[PDB]
């Protein structure tokens, strides 16, 4: 299972 | 009506550090979810739409830590392993094999064995389907992220109510992603008929009803079963449909995990 929502906390931010 | 399926279960933990190296506690109440969502005993199908409730499947599958392990020796069915390995790969199974800094499988024509492990970016577990079972034996069973392993405790929100060892059993019992991993078109399948057909996958909590260019009419798509990509409090039922493909694997004359049914009830009872 993949969680489509793990990179939002890393592309918002440098 | 059915006969009750009994899997025999073995958690290895494999740690790389003491956050890893999960409670006794928060492995009984990932059993006790699997037991609940197979057994439809989860009280959030109290969530499942009205719409798809003469649909939602009971699939008496009933999960319990094995007491006997392979060599006959007395267990709790929980394995603890300390690792130099920091996230696990599941190109490598690595997790699979303690040559590899991981745990060697039980038996896995008797054991259901689940890993429990970091794993990277953003995979919550994986699984091994039947169809490898004849060639890739010693691999078959489901792997978990640590941080989405058991209900509430040291399980972290959104994946947080032990649903992704619910949908990673479900593929290890043939189940197949709901909207039949082509990428948002209306051409593949999960080769299940009460599953309305579905674009791509859904994720988060959707609102009911959901709509999309393959079931374009109310009650569209069923975002809250087990085998989609939503939230873990936002999943809630396996159809009838799922239920007998699960099931189909045990029959006693051609079932794939057929041998699991032999011995099951003697390794989980001490
Ligand atoms: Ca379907
Ligand atoms: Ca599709
Ligand atoms: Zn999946």
């Amino acid at each position: 299972k993949r969680d489509p929502v793990y990179f939002i906390k890393l592309s918002t931010i440098k | 009506p059915s006969s009750t399926i009994l899997i025999p279960v073995v958690v290895h933990v494999v740690y790389n550090n003491s956050a890893q190296n999960i409670s006794d506690a928060q492995i009984i109440s990932q059993i006790q979810v699997l037991n609940e969502d197979f057994r439809r005993m989860n009280a959030d199908q109290a969530n499942t739409p009205s719409a798809f409730a003469n649909l939602a499947g009971n699939a008496n599958i009933e999960f319990k830590l094995a007491r006997r392990d392979p060599n006959g020796n007395t267990t709790n069915g929980i394995t603890r392993t300390s690792t130099s390995t920091e996230t696990f790969s599941m190109e490598m199974d690595n997790v699979k094999f303690s040559n590899l800094g991981g745990n060697n499988a039980w038996n896995t024509r008797r054991y259901l064995n689940i890993w429990v492990c970091n794993l990277g970016d953003d995979l919550l577990g994986y699984a091994q389907f039947p169809f490898e079972f004849q060639t890739k034996p010693n691999t078959d069973g489901v792997v978990i992220h640590y941080k989405h392993f058991g209900r509430d405790g040291s399980a972290e929100s959104p994946y947080d109510k032990g649903r992704t060892a619910t949908h990673e059993v479900g593929h290890w019992l043939d189940l197949r992603h709901i909207w039949g991993d082509d990428g948002g078109s209306c051409s593949g399948t999960d080769n299940i008929a009460d599953t309305p057909n579905q674009g791509g996958y859904n994720e988060g909590c959707p609102s009911f009803p959901k709509t999309d260019h393959c079931t374009n009419t109310s009650p569209g798509v069923m975002f809250m079963n087990y085998m989609d990509y939503t939230y873990d409090a936002c999943m809630n039922l396996f159809t009838k449909g799922q239920v007998e493909r699960m099931r189909s694997l045990f029959d006693t004359q051609t079932g794939i995990r057929r041998e699991m049914q032999i011995y099951a009830n003697e390794l989980t009872n001490p």
